[PDB]
DNA sequence: TAATGCTTGTGCCTTTATTAAAGAGGAAAGTTGCGGTGGATTAAAGCACCATCGTGCGGAGAATACGATAAGGCTCTTGCTTCATTTGAAGTTATTGACAGTTGAATCGAGCCGCTCAATTGGTCAATTATGGAGTCAATAAAGG
DNA sequence: CCTTTATTGACTCCATAATTGACCAATTGAGCGGCTCGATTCAACTGTCAATAACTTCAAATGAAGCAAGAGCCTTATCGTATTCTCCGCACGATGGTGCTTTAATCCACCGCAACTTTCCTCTTTAATAAAGGCACAAGCATTA
């Protein structure tokens, strides 16, 4: 069966950041595992937030709060800014 | 008059405070410190009494555990006096 | 509010060390302990205020503190 | 048929992230589209940060490919990424550091 | 109407545990009755263990009520319970212990 | 609104173990919090096990595996024995 | 199988300490390290075998080891 | 002939092994040890090769971190030689 | 040894405050019945996992000479403990005023569910480019002089 | 400072293996519609949080005297280190046998949904008894002699 991964999108991001630098297969697998871990942490935090506030729907507010709780400091600030920009662009389209 | 040799009264307080379960830090200064720290994250914050009580319990438990680790580190260095280097080593090994 | 960290008096730190089994205490230990306590409170209060802000509240409850402590692996019993 | 990733200006898949969030929801939970957009945005931002640091580390060593060693160097050289990524990187080694007293 | 707890010979509520497990399931999950019986059995067993140790600690102090101090004594006095219960007990204090080198 | 707890069942267990010994309100709340934490850990482990094996149904096997993973050593052994006994009694009745 | 803990030779422990920045190594450090490694492997392998037995399998997969490591706060990247 | 003073070759290997990413323990002895340990939990267990590779990577990473903490403890006690007491102290502070 | 100040363990009355016992009623568990999804069963293919064989060389085991590190002891001096006095601020109690948390109803914004199309993503194959191996040279450091 | 020697980076070239780019399928995301439900808004109101004032008395601040613990230094002896030699078993390559894992089809079994009842658990209330306070006492301890 087909195993879904993030390799294509990680490669697109790498080409955006470093057009002439490639990535090995081991490093790509490590990056995929890291992305999976971050997504799992965000999903767990969002589910906990939804349970605490008795709100069954997970929205961008839950994701923002989970990012603030999980990511540290300036990294969390920049991630929140990027997410807000992406949501605004998505809604404006 | 009468004087106790150094280290005897200290041992008496070690025995006394280990048997008790009370809070060691005064409530009002800790509450003021908590409000001072919290005002950096959000202005015009209010605190429930139970929130400050839980914060004090957790803070004192953490400090007691850290002092136990600090005493372990001090005994490791063949000393009875705890030093800031002992706290730094304990926190470094703990991952803090 | 300012200089409230000095409200954690030297006798209080000595009592905390006595409960921890410490027999002798250095002079700089009080300032070191104040700094460490300030860092710990900063972390816990930051998480608690995040939880409070998510709930659209201005009052920090004991539940927010308990959740913040649980997030950092410092679970507390006796407050819910 | 316009993809939601292109609408949000992202490279990560908004639809796949939404599907994963839906499968991770508990007891009749619901996931909004903006939640998936937000999640994809943070995932792409973290990927870009890690890949930029790893590419800089690779360039410092005069190579044109990213390896687990470069990922380890990039992650352990950044305080925020070191705090966030506590996992073990296979084939990453350790950052070269010798204490002063041992010299 | 005979309760499931009495059918399983338990004191903890099998029905409430089943409802909590159902509300805690993810993405169209299903919970069997035997799962709820098992969960209630382990919960009641752990409660009985902790309460027995706490009652012994209370009896050693010649008191007829259990307090957080007794729970702390019982948990820290048992290696398995000390490993399992890592949380902080409010009003529990510490176990009286002084190192040999400080005497 | 009514807040559901485990106090009544903890009291029944205490009366079974120590008939003449009572429990304070603070100690009872601590016991309730401890039981809630254990139940949360067991539920999380069971959900993870169900996700790993692509099995949407949580049965006594998942709970047994979660008990073996979470509880330490002899405590886990005795808890598994008690759970098995309870399940056998439930099925035979 | 017996005396397989001795297969972790003294040169291997010395190399591991060298990678860790250790300049001088005592003579009992080798036995201490063997005991510590045995304890760590016992924990990880116990969790991995529990995961394998849940899946009704006889072969321990890399996924079981990864999950066992993640359970103990020792997450490993590079094997899925 | 030619001899290096003690501590020079040791520093050379500290520099060499920190720059590398290879595995330090031999594969076959580690596999045999893993099988011997696992046979105590379930009789007739088979091991996928990637499982043993992951076990070796995790074990060596843990050992390297523990040796770093042990070196910190040894330096704290004003020594350059690591001792079993240093490992015990580091593991106690880590909560192991 | 030993007296003697001294702190802590120990006994008895208070009382009080903290727990045990009861009532309504409402919230939820049990019962019955049914539909449909999911877990147990069975068979088959393939590959991966283990056991065997040869070899051969790199790494491990062991011994040697030895230097330098760790431990022990002695000194001294300064930093921390213990005690006593004054004070100033935390704790208690009584009061109050308003802010904010919580609950309840309407409702509109939005996410789930079905089904189809089709465009993106994944597995496989050929190769070309970056990486490592092998070998020699030069720059760097180390150790005795 | 010097000189000789061991170590390692660097430079070169060649093998090679590991990544990149192209092609078919298959799979799931997007589109569109319908529908229900849940998140937002509004408002009332009550719970409690913050601010105030007065009193008290207990713990904190400070200083004096002094002791003993930590740090520095000197010595020694033993124990880890660097080097050399022998050998041995790990790693690589090739092979075969099989068992066990994964997938696919079937079927039954058991769990979710719905509505009703009934009964069990959970605030509210009132009594009661166990324990902390307060006060006095006894004794194990510490301290100097």
């Amino acid at each position: 069966k087909n195993v879904e991964t993030y390799k294509i999108y990680i490669f697109k991001v790498l080409k955006q950041v470093h057009p002439d630098i490639g990535i090995s297969s081991k490093a790509m697998g490590i990056m995929n595992s890291f992305i999976n871990d971050i997504f799992e942490k965000l999903a767990q935090e969002s589910s906990k937030l939804a349970r605490y506030n008795k709100k069954p729907t997970i929205t961008s507010r839950e994701i923002q709060t989970a990012v603030r709780l999980v990511l540290p400091g300036e990294l969390a600030k920049h991630a929140v800014s990027e997410g807000t920009k992406a949501v605004t662009k998505f809604t404006s389209s | 008059p009468h004087r106790f040799r150094p280290g005897t009264v200290a041992l008496r307080e070690i025995r006394k405070y280990q048997k008790s379960t009370e809070l060691l830090i005064r409530k009002l200064p800790f509450q003021r410190l908590v409000r001072e720290i919290a005002q950096d994250f959000k202005t015009d914050l209010r605190f429930q009494s139970s929130a400050v009580a839980a914060l004090q319990e957790a803070a004192e438990a953490y400090l007691v555990g850290l002092f136990e680790d600090t005493n372990l580190c001090a005994i490791h260095a063949k000393r009875v006096t705890i030093m800031p280097k002992d706290i730094q080593l304990a926190r470094r090994i703990r991952g803090e | 509010l300012r200089d409230n960290i000095q409200g954690i008096t030297k006798p209080a730190i000595r009592r905390l060390a006595r409960r921890g089994g410490v027999k002798r205490i250095s002079g700089l230990i009080y300032e070191e302990t104040r700094g460490v306590l300030k860092i710990f409170l900063e972390n816990v209060i930051r998480d608690a205020v995040t939880y409070t802000e998510h709930a659209r509240r201005k009052t920090v409850t004991a539940m927010d503190v308990v959740y913040a402590l649980k997030r950092q692996g410092r679970t507390l019993y006796g407050f819910g | 048929p316009i993809t939601r990733s292109s609408r949000a200006g992202l490279q990560f898949p908004v639809g796949r992230v939404h599907r994963l969030l839906k499968t991770r929801s508990t007891a009749h939970g619901r996931v909004g589209a903006t939640a998936a957009v937000y999640t994809a945005a943070i995932l792409e931002y973290l990927t870009a940060e890690v890949l930029e640091l790893a590419g800089n580390a690779s360039k410092d060593l005069k190579v044109k490919r990213i390896s687990p060693r470069h990922l380890q160097l990039a992650i352990r050289g950044d305080e925020e990424l070191d705090t966030l990524i506590k996992g073990t990187i296979a084939g990453g080694g350790v950052i070269p550091h010798i204490h002063k007293s041992l010299i």
